[PDB]
């Protein structure tokens, strides 16, 4: 099978808990680069064992922006996290308010950037990496078929039974 | 009354998949992991 | 896990107290007055009756048929009181990925009660009496299943929690507004007594007054709930007490008006008159939510 | 492999079940229920474990038609009440 | 204790002993109750709430229920005990040592089969499935489709139409 | 199939197919190369051309290969009980 | 767990039984066209059982003409019914 | 009129519940495809991503820019 | 009984199209099943104690037989998990499909409910629809032509030509004859399936036109060899020469049409160096013929049942396909001996 060394995972990863990931959706639109590049590794590659290089390159620029986060607007944003985790199952909804206390503070910074419509499948034109036809899975070319008859049929024997 | 709730659950319902679609140290994550599962899974294969 | 105790002995109270309830209300709609020799206001009646018929009160058996009679209570007792895990009250004990199938399957399932129940006595004239009772339960699900897909496809999937978040500002009485009077006769089902009626005695009625409370609480989520509040749980369930026992008071209000049906009339009313208006409606609950955009 | 040793095992023993009689004809398609409900079993966990989301309907349909049979067959078993006084395999007519 | 789906078949199959057995409809009837409402549980722990209550709802709300009349119609008033009754007993006792005596051979994991497929371990590879998916998932998150499966809707409601029209020309 | 449907559409058969909204199939790869293989007639009467392909295929919905390597790797386990056993874990 | 919350309310509802019975000291055939009218109303609830669940993501123009289509055929099951049905 | 006038009072006189089960279910077919307001609950439907994005691979094409705000790709506003 | 009765009777013509157009496993299971759901209400009719025993009989058994087909379609998920019609791809499954399909059909060893269904049957409108109904089970055998074992169908093939032989000799029920000939002349179907599968499309052909000329001439009502009996001299005489030439067509005899099975079964079979097996099929047929040779002493004869009661007025039946199908059925030998490329 042959797997990956032990020293292939990248180190600092996991800091931060599930609902603080999920309370800023601007990672999606800061650092995005490096997030697609491992993306469109995956459906031209399936297989985890060549695409991990690029996953360090995601591990590396996810605290590139949180660190930013813990420099500036730290009270703005814990506030709005500890609203986040006190509601059940909303996420999003009875936070409003503490919504609009967030990202003033980030307006003061270039970090402030949220999208009111989606992602809607944006293309990576600037991505090289490795050519997309390798031969994913197939091995065998597999045996070619039977030669397809061209021309018309004429009536020769006309009926090879016991009679006419 | 109804309709127009909806249409506001609408908004919800994109930024609660939005949040999903953003997230990709998620997914890496799950593939970091087994990595390092199938080396200790291979640690007790040479041991046993 | 102490919450699970807290939803089955306070939760017999409810039904003993009910007793009480039953006899005051229906007495003052009858200009006579409710207990009063017992207690101070008759309070102390529902553990008078508690002592007097299971201690002393024996059972003469009329066969015992060696696995039935008393598997029946099990059936009884035991549906009814599972019925209360996955309600939506703040945060519901351990919540089902679909709420309302759970609720729909095991009040489904509390028709064989009344089924083994029939099968306990030897006398044909029993369980003859039995099947009819049968008839009324069986007959009065299927609209209660059609109600139901019909609430939901206007708001919320399966989930119970859902329904909650689509009453925010808006009770669901007045968008489902002939289906409002529906449900409510629909669940006169379980042997209500007010459209027809039919171990020991005591504990039978144990589990069909225990059923009346889920009933009452399951129109005040699917119609009622007015608002959440995430950050007070107590000003949600001090709101839902008084919505609740409204709709308590009006089961004992159609029990003490109103006569019955003829068991043949109450067959007439499904089929007839109530399943042609409720698949209409269900007709018109399929199209609302592609004519106006409102799929959740 | 495990869980398949047993519901197929349960199947096998419906299948015997059905054709050996003690001359109760209600007992028979008690066991036609059986029968749909080990089918239903084995179809469900090799749909649900073999991710396959557009077959998940096709036991929803079995449920249908395993209804199908056992309420029309069931109407025929009254049929035969109907006719003699109580329902056995050994009251028959037939050469 | 760690097991959950074995511990659950064996009370599947024990259901269906009272089937190859024949201890009156009435006790016969006290099986699909049993062995039901377990093989919910079976179909519940793989994944799929929906499929899982559908017996519930069908088997468990209906099937058995009308199954329930028909034991009063014909065959009613008593059953008959069981343990007096001959050979029924001799198929109960045979039928249950088709499976216990089985299942001293799957401890220490694998056994030897009438069929080539092997027991195995059954715990860690009971689930078969990683994460696989997220949002709307687990194969039975959309179940059910009225798209794309058309042809299936129409021929299901013919049969329907069929059921109730027939048996009212029976009887 | 007796007689053909042709001009109309009523498949969606075979695994791997059209997804309900992007659901996968649990042995997804594996049928691209098994479909692929025998798409012409060469391994449908034969059944020989295709037999690589074939047995890794019912490796994935079975798993009866794994499962006997997992019983070997789970008895020379116990086999350590009471000698030279360690657990990192 | 469910098991957890199952078992407590059977455990509790069968010991009620126990103090129930332990401490004290000293024909017509029209009912059967009902059962089978229900059954068979059960699997075509159980086909539109699917609504508030599978509308969220398929396309509408090709669910209506059939979601409607199946309580069509339930009313038109009905439309059979009332031409002779029964004096219960 | 013979029997637009005449069968429709008497409906109402007699049993007038099968008058709303005709009516109200007629009105749940052909308002549907009358009403110019079912193309707007079909946009958000597909617009709505269950699934995760997939990225493209581009050599010279259009209608297509990164993730952050830019005029491209679809992406409905339809009334906010 | 009006509309309602030919809806039921399009719902069976309906559900074997769907046996027919199908790729789905669980397609054509519906199909099946769609058809029990059908036969059942012409099967009672009459308000008849035998038509209640009949139908409880033929449910029983063939209720059964779908649930042991949908076994064979469940062990196609447990095994490669393609869910199309054209291989088992299982020496197990292959087991249950094969006796599955032979308990809806005559075959030799789910035979005995056969004959008792067709005494229960009320009328000859209700006795075309087995005949008929063998289509269905014989469409999917052709689909799933290999992957099935030769030890487990041809077995099936030879015993119930043998049991058909000597299951009409001790029966003098005209229903219990035709009954015989459906298991006898199964087994001239199933034995040339793993030989080509074409021809066995031929033989239903064959096959289902010239049961269909039988119950169609006798609706003048007759139930007993006694009671066809009555036909010579009180009745029509004409009518006798036509049921003569279905009579002995039925048999292996040259002539008429009905060698034309016969004609090819052999033929094909002997082209794979088969020989010791076609002796046994031709052999067992002439019991299959030794049936319709006593029951043509029925017509030529006199037999002595002219009974008082004379009929003056003119008999008018349906007659649908009575005059049609047995000038096909009669010679069509000399007329189409390459029809096997036309039909398959």
């Amino acid at each position: 099978e042959l797997p990956s060394l032990e020293d292939l995972k990248v180190q600092e990863v996991k800091v931060s808990s599930s609902v603080l990931k999920a309370a800023a959706h601007h990672y999606g639109a800061q650092c995005d680069k490096p997030n697609k590049e491992f993306m469109l590794c995956r459906w031209e590659e399936k297989d985890p064992r060549r695409c991990l290089e690029e996953g360090k390159l995601v591990n590396q620029c996810a605290l590139e922006f949180f660190r930013q986060i813990k420099r500036h607007c730290a009270e703005p944003f814990t506030e709005y996290w500890t609203c986040i985790d006190y509601s059940g199952l909303q996420l999003f909804r009875r936070c409003r308010k503490q919504q609009a206390q967030f990202d003033e503070c980030v307006l003061d910074k270039l970090g402030w950037v949220r999208p009111d419509l989606g992602d809607l499948s944006k293309v990576t034109k600037v991505k090289t990496d490795r050519p997309l036809p390798e031969n994913p899975y197939h091995s065998r070319a597999r045996p070619e078929p039977n030669p397809e008859v061209e021309g018309d049929l004429k009536p020769a024997r006309h009926g090879s039974r016991l009679f006419f | 009354s109804m309709m127009k709730w909806n249409r506001e659950r609408r908004r919800l319902q994109i930024e609660d998949f939005e949040a999903r679609i953003a997230l990709m140290p998620l997914l890496q994550a799950e593939k970091d992991r087994r990595v390092l599962q199938m080396l200790r899974e291979n640690l007790e294969e040479e041991a046993t | 896990m102490i919450n699970i105790l807290m939803l089955i002995i306070p939760i017999l109270l409810a039904v003993a107290f009910l007793t009480l309830v039953e006899r005051k209300v229906l007495g003052y709609m009858q200009l006579r007055k409710g207990p009063n020799v017992v207690g101070p206001y008759g309070l102390l009646q529902p553990i008078a009756d508690a002592i007097k018929l299971f201690i002393k009160e024996p059972l003469r058996p009329a066969t015992s048929s060696a696995s039935m009679f008393i598997l029946a209570p099990i059936m009884a007792l035991g549906l009814a009181l599972t019925m209360w895990i996955p309600l939506p009250m703040p945060y519901p004990l351990i919540n089902m990925n679909l709420g309302v199938l759970f609720m729909l399957a095991m009040s489904s399932l509390a028709v064989y009660s009344i089924l083994w129940s029939g099968w306990a006595s030897n006398s044909k004239y029993a369980l003859i009496g039995a099947l009819r009772a049968v008839a009324q339960t069986i007959s009065y699900e299927v609209t209660l299943a059609i109600i139901l897909l019909s609430v939901l496809l206007m708001s919320g999937s399966f989930t119970l929690s859902t329904l909650i978040t689509t009453q925010e500002q808006m009770w669901l009485i007045l968008p489902a507004w002939p289906l409002a009077m529906m449900w409510f006769i629909s669940t006169l089902a379980e042997t209500n007594r007010a459209p027809f009626d039919l171990g020991p005695f005591a504990l039978f009625f144990m589990a069909e007054y225990a059923n009346i409370i889920m009933m009452n609480i399951f129109t005040a989520i699917l119609f009622l709930g007015t608002s959440h509040n995430p950050h007070m749980p107590e000003l949600y369930t001090i709101n839902f007490t008084i919505k609740s026992l409204l709709l308590t008071m009006s089961f004992l209000w159609i029990r003490a008006s109103y006569p019955r049906f003829r068991y043949d009339q109450l067959m007439h009313l499904l089929w007839k008159n109530f399943l042609p208006l409720t698949l209409a409606l269900c007709m018109w609950h399929v199209s609302l939510p592609i004519l106006t955009s409102g799929i959740p | 492999s495990m869980v398949y040793m047993n519901i197929m095992m349960a199947f096998t023993v419906s299948l015997v079940g059905l054709l050996m009689y003690r001359s109760h004809l209600m007992s028979s398609l008690l066991c036609l229920e059986g029968m749909m409900l080990s089918l239903f079993v084995m179809a469900a966990l090799t749909i649900l474990n073999s991710h396959f989301t557009l077959a998940s309907m096709m036991p929803i349909i079995l449920l249908v038609f395993a209804a199908c049979e056992a309420a029309l067959g069931l109407s025929l078993l009254v049929m035969v009440s109907n006719t003699y006084g109580t329902d056995y395999v050994q009251n028959l007519n037939l050469l | 204790m760690l097991y959950i789906v074995f511990i659950l078949s064996v009370i599947f199959v024990m259901g269906f002993v009272g089937f190859s057995s024949k201890p009156s409809p009435i006790y016969g009837g006290l099986g699909l109750i049993v062995s039901g409402g377990v093989g919910c549980g079976i179909v519940l722990n793989f994944g799929g709430s929906f499929l899982g209550l559908m017996v519930f709802l069908i088997y468990l709300g209906g099937m058995m229920v009308v199954f329930g009349y028909t034991t009063a119609m014909a065959t009613e008033q008593y059953p008959e005990i069981w343990l007096s009754n001959k050979a029924v007993l001799g198929a109960f006792v045979t039928g249950l040592l088709m499976e216990f005596f089985m299942v001293y051979y799957v401890l220490k994991d694998k056994e030897v089969e009438v069929v080539f497929e092997f027991n195995g371990l059954g715990d860690w590879v009971i689930y078969d499935t990683g994460d696989s998916g997220f949002f709307s998932e687990e194969a039975m998150g959309i179940a059910a489709l009225y798209s794309y499966g058309t042809w299936l809707v129409i021929v299901t409601g013919w049969s329907l139409l069929i059921g109730v029209v027939v048996i009212m020309e029976i009887t | 199939q007796k007689r053909l449907g042709v001009d109309l559409d009523r498949w969606m058969t075979i695994q791997s197919a059209e997804q309900p909204h992007g659901i996968p199939s649990r042995c997804h790869a594996f049928e691209k190369e098994w479909i692929e293989c025998a798409h012409g007639i060469g391994s449908i009467r034969a059944e020989k051309e295709c037999k690589i392909e074939f047995e890794d295929f019912r490796e994935c919905l079975l798993r009866q290969k794994t499962m006997k390597r997992l019983h070997a790797i789970r008895r020379q386990r116990e086999k350590l009980i009471k000698e030279g056993k360690y657990t990192p874990p | 767990n469910l098991m957890l919350a199952l078992l407590t309310n059977f455990t509790l509802a069968t010991l009620l039984v126990i103090i129930a019975f332990w401490l004290p000291q000293l024909f017509s055939m029209k009912f059967f066209l009902v059962a089978i009218t229900f059954l068979l109303f059960d699997l075509e609830i159980a086909l539109l059982l699917p609504l508030p669940w599978a509308s969220q993501t398929a396309n509408l123009n090709t669910m209506l003409t059939m979601a409607l289509f199946l309580i069509i055929l339930l009313a038109v099951s009905l439309a059979y019914e009332w031409t002779q049905k029964g004096l219960e | 009129a013979e029997r637009v006038a005449a069968f429709l009072k008497n409906v109402w006189a007699k049993e007038p519940v099968l008058v709303a089960s005709f009516a109200i279910a007629g009105l749940a077919v052909i308002l549907p495809t009358l009403s110019p307001y079912t193309k707007y609950s079909l946009m958000i439907n597909x617009x709505x991503x269950x699934x995760x994005x997939x990225x493209x691979x581009x050599x010279x094409x259009x209608x297509x820019x990164x993730x952050x705000x830019x005029x491209x790709x679809x992406x409905x506003x339809x009334x906010x | 009984n009006p509309i309602i009765f030919i809806i039921i009777l399009l719902t069976i013509m309906l559900g074997t199209i769907i046996v027919m157009i199908s790729s789905h496993w669980l397609l054509v299971w519906i199909g099946f099943e769609m058809n029990m759901l059908a036969i059942i209400p012409i099967m009672m009719k009459n308000h008849n104690p035998r038509a209640t025993e009949a139908s409880t009989k033929y449910f029983l058994t063939q209720s059964t037989a779908s649930m042991l087909l949908m076994m064979a379609v469940i062990i196609n998920l447990m095994f490669s998990g393609q869910w199309t019609v054209m291989k088992l791809f299982n020496p197990m499954a292959s087991m249950l499909m094969t006796m599955a399909l032979a308990m809806k059909l005559g075959m030799a060893p789910f035979h005995f409910w056969v004959p008792e269904v067709t005494q229960g049957i009320p009328l000859s409108s209700g006795l075309i629809l087995l005949t008929w109904q063998k289509l269905a089970p014989m469409s999917v055998l052709y689909q799933i032509f290999p992957s099935i074992n030769l030890n487990l169908i041809l077995t099936l093939s030879v015993l119930s030509i043998l049991i058909g032989g000597w299951g009409g000799l001790n029966q003098t029920q005209l229903r219990k004859i035709m009954a015989y000939s459906s298991i006898a002349h199964m087994g001239w179907m199933t034995a040339v399936l793993p030989y080509n599968p074409t021809m066995t499309l031929l033989n239903l052909i064959i096959y289902i036109i010239m049961t269909s000329t039988m119950f169609t001439m006798f609706m003048a009502n007759s139930t007993t060899t006694t009671l066809s009996l009555s036909h010579t001299w009180n009745k029509t005489p004409i009518m006798t020469v036509l049921i003569l030439a279905t009579l002995l067509s039925m048999g292996g005899l040259p002539p008429l049409s009905g060698f034309m099975p016969k004609w090819m079964i052999i033929q094909e079979m002997t082209k794979n160096n088969s020989i010791i097996l076609p002796t046994f099929m031709a052999i067992t047929a002439l019991l299959n013929l030794y049936f319709y040779m006593r029951l043509t002493y029925s017509t030529t004869l006199t037999m002595f049942p002219s009974t008082n009661n004379m009929k003056m007025k003119w008999q008018f039946p349906l007659m649908k396909k009575m005059t049609f199908l047995p000038t096909m059925v009669v010679l069509s030998t000399m007329m189409l001996p390459l029809t096997p490329m036309l039909s398959v």
